[PDB]
């Protein structure tokens, strides 16, 4: 009865889409990129990446067990760590840029410190408690950080004390994503039940539920905006869910693309979405027109992760051929 | 060109890129090996015998060869989300115990959809399986009180320990659908502790030679 | 769980869709990747 | 009819340099095919595109005018540059055999001590060996211009750049398909029937690799060898046509381009980069 009554709700209010409205808006046309820096050195599959505040440093996680962190001016290898457990699928990085956290197939994404009196990376505080695989882990500040996990569960954590200070928990499927939202006091969640949540972290009680999605959820990413997020899974169609609407806005998707999807970003203005598809290749998607836009290629093997800078300078897409592709 | 700071960073650059080639170069010289089996079929029996809170990591050397072996089963979640972060393995060794014929979780057929499903896994097309049989001494046991057919209704035969082995080995063997491009060696757990580290070399060794073969494009 | 959730404000798509447009508009000129950036003050060159 | 011959050589030339540039820009470029048995092809196909591109066309003026027009010192430098050549790339299909028998026989080395630096000694061994046969006669010592013919050097040339490495390679070879008998070797009824069959497909198929592996470098090589050791030693029986000496030679010169294509064109993974590169 009160899905039902929600259900109603949701589709009574529903008559004209922004899809006809976006028909008035002028097509952004074709935007031709090409890879400026190639970052290499990975001897194994990368599985994610984050960018710095600063839009400068970026760090990777990949299959070798090696944590890098590259100057994307330059190219040069600023820090390598290297990481205990071998099998990290998930790496994030401080606002602040003092700690950068990891982890993967084991419980714990270890969180190491980047400023140090002796000058070199180490070890600062170690999350244990989880009961799946962590799928990422996001710094939320530099004493609080938020983990998906593999047990269904969601879980807050002080770094200093290293208990988890609040547990999100009603996902009937493992989590695989988690994207936080500009002002960094809610975040969505997309899980294999082809079903995304938002939640808040103050109170840590369930704010919605999005349904639509026919696979399991494998990115998700929030509109610059914060009124809304992307998500994408192995359908090989992207959807778009805003907090305040409640309800679908356009499903992208196309004859040609049939295999699922990896990353899920946004530009600076919003206008523009970067999807990584396991063809082995990137499209660019108009977010308001939602037609194809552009098609970045150059990888050899099966995109994994890609990120664009606070600034909206470039974006850097890795795959797991080793190798990392900064465009502009 | 390059300023001071410029340059010392190009050396800290290269002298990284340069340890981390050293370190890759180390580890490439080790074989990998991926574990898989249900619970309940006496893996930490096999593990402590070679050997002497996700991921357990076993390494262990003999006659030389370097050994790491992963085992994912103290994590229970969806294997299709993860099982691609460990291809490119040398081998699957799998485990089954024989005295679950007549268990119900039905144990065995269990274990026979979990070989299926990991065998014909795209991830795993050139991996061949080491499949291991345990606990056969108290499987001789039982099978003096209970015959085949409580978990073989369509399986008509002797109640003798030296056909009914055969038996399950044949079953167990008839589930790959890719056997040109895959082998399945199958050993018998014994008290020996050096016979299954030695079946387990063997079998790396046929492995390692047979991809060098196929490379020279004879076999 | 579900009981509170409908317990919230509903309003209509349009007013949504036409901030969502708003705020892309807004930021259009500061975006490096809708309108090509020369080498003048590119950094990737 | 000097036409035809200029225009043939010239194609043939054209084929090889080609065949050998596009094998050596394929393993050069590209990331999955660098390691330590790619490493030698790749120096094959760069011995062969040299041996294309410097030595062939000489020959092929050579053969067009019937006689020397270059100069008595550019004779002696096209003598030393084509034994060289063709020694280093004699001696790289024993390097590549060495190393194909010692990965097969030794999987503990080739998981443990393999490295591309084996590879890089043996190419330079190989072209030491060459250097080591091609300086001696220059070291110690008109309109048509010839190797030196004493019976000594040609004795110590033949055996030192054919007949040792041939003898080594069959060997190798033999214990080779020695190995891989043993490997292939070592309702039901259906089972031991496909069993049965797919083991006399794999030895087929290695039965026919290995013929032709050994067929062509033989074909390609060994008439030109025993020619130029029978020669010298019977200069009474020096009748034989120059129709038949230029076939042996263009027929030696073939397995340059012939090279390539056993050992690069034949791969599953190069020919997979190769439509990678379309
Ligand atoms: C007894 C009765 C009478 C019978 C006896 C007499 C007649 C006998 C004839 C028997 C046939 C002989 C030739 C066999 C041809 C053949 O079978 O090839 C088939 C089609 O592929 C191509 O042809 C690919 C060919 C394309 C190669 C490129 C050519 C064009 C390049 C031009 C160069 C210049 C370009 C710029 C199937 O291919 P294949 O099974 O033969 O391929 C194998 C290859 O032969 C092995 O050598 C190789 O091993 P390796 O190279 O040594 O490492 C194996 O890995 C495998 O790749
Ligand atoms: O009357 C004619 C007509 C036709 C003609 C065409 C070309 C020509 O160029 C000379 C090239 C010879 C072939 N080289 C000889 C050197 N050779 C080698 C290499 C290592 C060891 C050893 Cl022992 C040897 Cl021989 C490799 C193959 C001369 C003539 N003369
Ligand atoms: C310069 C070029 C033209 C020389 C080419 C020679 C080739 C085509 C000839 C020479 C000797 C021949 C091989 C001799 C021996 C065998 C072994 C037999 O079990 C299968 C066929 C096979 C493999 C023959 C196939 C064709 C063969 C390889
Ligand atoms: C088929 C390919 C791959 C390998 C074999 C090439 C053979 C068949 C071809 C290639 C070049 C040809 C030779 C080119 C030049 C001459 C010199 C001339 O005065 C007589 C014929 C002769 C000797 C030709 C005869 C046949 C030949 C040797
Ligand atoms: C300038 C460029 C286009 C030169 C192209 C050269 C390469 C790419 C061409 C020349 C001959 C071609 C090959 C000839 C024979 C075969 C065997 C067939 O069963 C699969 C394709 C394959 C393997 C072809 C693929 C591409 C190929 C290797």
């Amino acid at each position: 009865q009160l899905k039902n009554q929600i259900r109603d709700a949701r589709k009574a209010c529903a008559d004209a889409t922004l899809s006809q409205i976006t028909n008035n808006i002028d097509p952004v046309g074709r935007i031709q990129m090409r890879t400026r820096r190639t970052l290499r050195g990975h001897l194994a599959k990368i599985y994610a990446m984050h960018w710095g505040t600063d839009s400068r440093l970026l760090v990777s996680a990949s299959q070798d067990g090696k944590l890098i962190i590259w100057d994307s001016y330059t190219t040069n290898k600023v820090h390598a760590i290297p990481l205990r457990s071998s099998w990290v699928m998930t790496c994030a990085y401080a606002p602040s840029g003092n700690y950068v956290a990891c982890g993967g197939l084991d419980n714990i994404c270890s969180i190491y410190n980047l400023k140090t009196r002796e000058g070199n990376v180490r070890v600062s505080r170690e999350l244990a408690g989880h009961t799946g695989y962590l799928s990422c882990c996001r710094f939320l500040d530099d004493n609080q950080i938020v983990t998906s996990s593999g047990d269904t569960t969601c879980a807050l954590w002080d770094i200093e004390t290293g208990q988890q200070t609040t547990t999100f928990t009603g996902h009937t499927g493992d989590v695989m994503s988690l994207s936080l939202a500009p002002d960094t006091r809610l975040f969505v969640s997309g899980a294999c039940d082809a079903s995304a949540k938002l939640w808040d972290v103050r109170e840590g009680m369930c704010r919605q539920t999005f349904t639509g999605h026919e696979s399991d959820i494998n990115a998700i990413c929030f509109f610059p905006n914060g009124n809304a997020f992307a998500t994408g899974s192995d359908d090989a169609t992207c959807r778009l869910f805003d907090l305040r609407a409640d309800q679908e806005l356009m499903t992208y998707s196309h004859d040609n693309i049939i295999c699922g999807i990896t990353s899920v970003s946004f530009s600076k203005s919003g206008r523009l979405l970067l999807a990584g598809y396991d063809d082995f290749n990137c499209n660019v998607w108009d977010a308001l027109k939602a037609d194809r836009a552009g098609v970045l290629a150059g990888h050899d093997n099966r995109v994994s992760c890609l990120g664009v800078t606070d600034d909206g300078m470039a974006v850097a897409t890795g795959s797991w051929d080793s190798f990392l592709k900064i465009w502009n | 060109t390059l300023s001071a700071e410029d340059k010392a960073a190009v050396e800290r650059s290269k002298m990284i890129d340069r340890n981390l080639r050293e370190d890759g170069e180390k580890a490439a010289r080790e074989v990998k090996l991926l574990l898989l089996g249900a619970g309940e079929s006496g893996k930490n029996t096999i593990v402590k015998q070679m050997k002497i809170t996700g991921i357990v990591e076993t390494h262990f050397t003999f006659k030389d060869l370097h050994f790491k072996m992963f085992d994912v089963g103290a994590q229970r979640s969806e294997r299709k989300k993860w099982i691609h972060c460990f291809e490119g393995v040398t081998a699957i060794i799998f485990c089954v115990a024989l005295s679950d014929y007549d268990l119900v979780l039905n144990r065995m057929h269990a274990s026979m959809k979990l070989f299926d499903s990991i065998c014909n896994n795209k991830w795993f097309t050139d991996t061949s399986i080491i499949l291991f049989l345990n606990k056969k001494d108290l499987f001789e046991e039982k099978i003096k009180k209970s015959p085949l057919t409580i978990c073989y209704p369509e399986y008509a035969g002797s109640n003798t320990y030296e056909e009914a082995a055969a038996y399950i080995q044949c079953q167990f063997e008839d589930l790959n659908k890719r056997k040109d491009t895959k082998e399945i060696y199958t050993h018998f757990t014994c008290s020996t502790d050096t016979k299954n580290v030695q079946f387990v070399f063997d079998a790396v060794t046929d492995v390692i030679i047979k991809n060098n073969l196929k490379d020279c494009g004879l076999f | 769980q579900l009981k509170m959730e409908a317990n919230i404000d509903r309003i209509k798509v349009s007013k949504a869709a036409a901030d969502l447009m708003a705020y892309c508009e807004a930021h259009a000129k500061e975006d490096p990747l809708l309108t090509p950036v020369p080498a003048s003050e590119n950094p990737f060159r | 009819y000097q036409v035809i011959t200029s225009l043939l050589l010239g194609t043939l030339i054209f084929c090889a340099v080609l065949g050998n540039a596009c094998v050596v820009a394929a393993i050069a470029l590209e990331r999955s095919l660098q390691n330590v048995a790619n490493y030698l092809i790749g120096s094959l196909a760069v011995t062969d595109l040299m041996v294309s591109v410097l030595v062939l066309p000489m020959a092929a003026l050579y053969q067009v005018l019937n006689k020397w027009t270059l100069g008595q010192v550019t004779c002696d430098l096209f003598i030393a540059l084509d034994v060289l050549c063709c020694t280093s790339s004699i001696w790289h299909l024993c390097a590549i055999a060495l190393d194909r028998y010692w990965a097969i026989t030794d999987p503990i080395d080739y998981v443990n001590k393999r490295t591309p630096r084996r590879a890089a000694a043996l190419i330079s061994l190989t072209w030491l060996i060459g250097f080591l046969i091609s300086i001696p006669p220059m070291l110690g010592w008109p309109d048509a211009c010839t190797i030196s013919k004493d019976h000594g050097y040609t004795i110590y040339s033949t055996f030192g750049a054919f007949y040792i490495p041939l003898l080594l390679m069959l060997v190798l070879y033999g214990r080779i398909f020695r190995a891989a008998r043993f490997r292939i070797r070592k309702k039901n009824e259906r089972n031991a029937e496909a069993k049965r069959k797919m083991a006399l497909a794999r030895e087929r198929k290695t039965v026919k690799t290995l013929g032709i592996i050994m067929g062509t470098f033989i074909l390609c090589w060994l008439p030109f060898f025993i020619v130029a050791l029978v020669l010298p030693f019977c200069e009474s029986s020096c009748h034989m046509p120059t129709l038949l000496g230029a076939i042996i030679n263009w027929l030696g010169y073939s397995n340059s381009l012939l090279n390539p294509v056993i050992y690069a064109y034949f791969n599953k993974d190069f020919q997979n980069a190769f439509k990678k590169i379309i």
